[PDB]
């Protein structure tokens, strides 16, 4: 899954 | 809010801001503007289940990919659903019918706080009414330089992938807030940037901020 820093 | 949103950003845009003699960005600022909520986590698993969230008081949140929204209160326990058209309810952690989705939020929020930073850790948060109900997210999108997040209170979050830099747009106070590749943070009113002028890293993300605007209402 892609997230935030 | 949004097309109030474009109207002040149309505005600030076409005073043309970093096309000046003297640009004058720290006399537009306005700490008094600093926002009550911002978004300082995000997990994109929307390959499945959506978009995981959490805002800046530490609660989080979930936008489904059947657009439905739930939010867990910092309290640990009190819930919001929120229906695709829009009907709210309150509800607690401690119905039947939303086990699986309660699950998925903390199966979510776990893993932002095994692997993500807080952005805006840093930042002290404007002092609101400290029994209003929470904003949840009312839509998102990815584009090639950002993730653009639309909270139902109004405000517009960019997080912009190549430096993180971050900008948070708030319509009732007609201000933005800047997180630059330092960290460090300052909030304007879009009138005094204007009046000022600033830099043209700036003038480009508040453009950028525009054309996400107008795709948020073409969408
Ligand atoms: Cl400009
Ligand atoms: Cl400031």
């Amino acid at each position: 899954p892609l997230h935030s820093t | 809010h949004l097309s109030d949103m474009l109207q002040q950003l149309h505005s600030v845009n076409a005073s043309k801001p970093s096309e000046r003699g003297l640009v004058r960005q720290e006399e537009a600022e306005d700490p008094a503007c600093i926002p009550i909520f911002w978004v300082s986590k995000w997990v994109d698993y929307s390959d499945k289940y959506g978009l995981g969230y959490q805002l800046c008081d530490n609660s989080v949140g979930v936008l489904f990919n059947d657009s439905t929204r739930l939010i867990l209160y910092n309290d640990g326990d009190s819930l919001q659903y929120i229906e695709r058209d829009g009907t709210e309810s309150y509800l607690t952690v401690s119905p039947n019918s939303l086990m699986k989705k309660i699950t998925l939020l903390k199966y979510f929020r776990n893993y932002m706080s095994e692997h993500l930073l807080k952005a805006g850790a840093n930042i002290t948060p404007r002092e609101g009414d400290e029994l209003a109900r929470l904003p949840y997210l009312r839509t998102w999108f990815r584009t090639r330089s950002a993730i653009i997040l639309h909270l139902s209170n109004g405000s517009v979050q960019i997080n912009f992938f190549q430096d993180h830099t971050k900008l948070i747009l708030c319509p009732l106070m007609a201000a933005v807030t800047y997180i630059d590749e330092k960290r460090d943070f300052r909030t304007y009113r879009l009138s005094l940037l204007e009046e000022y002028g600033c830099c043209k890293e700036l003038a480009s993300r508040l453009r950028y901020a525009r054309t996400m605007v107008d795709k948020l209402l073409s969408s």
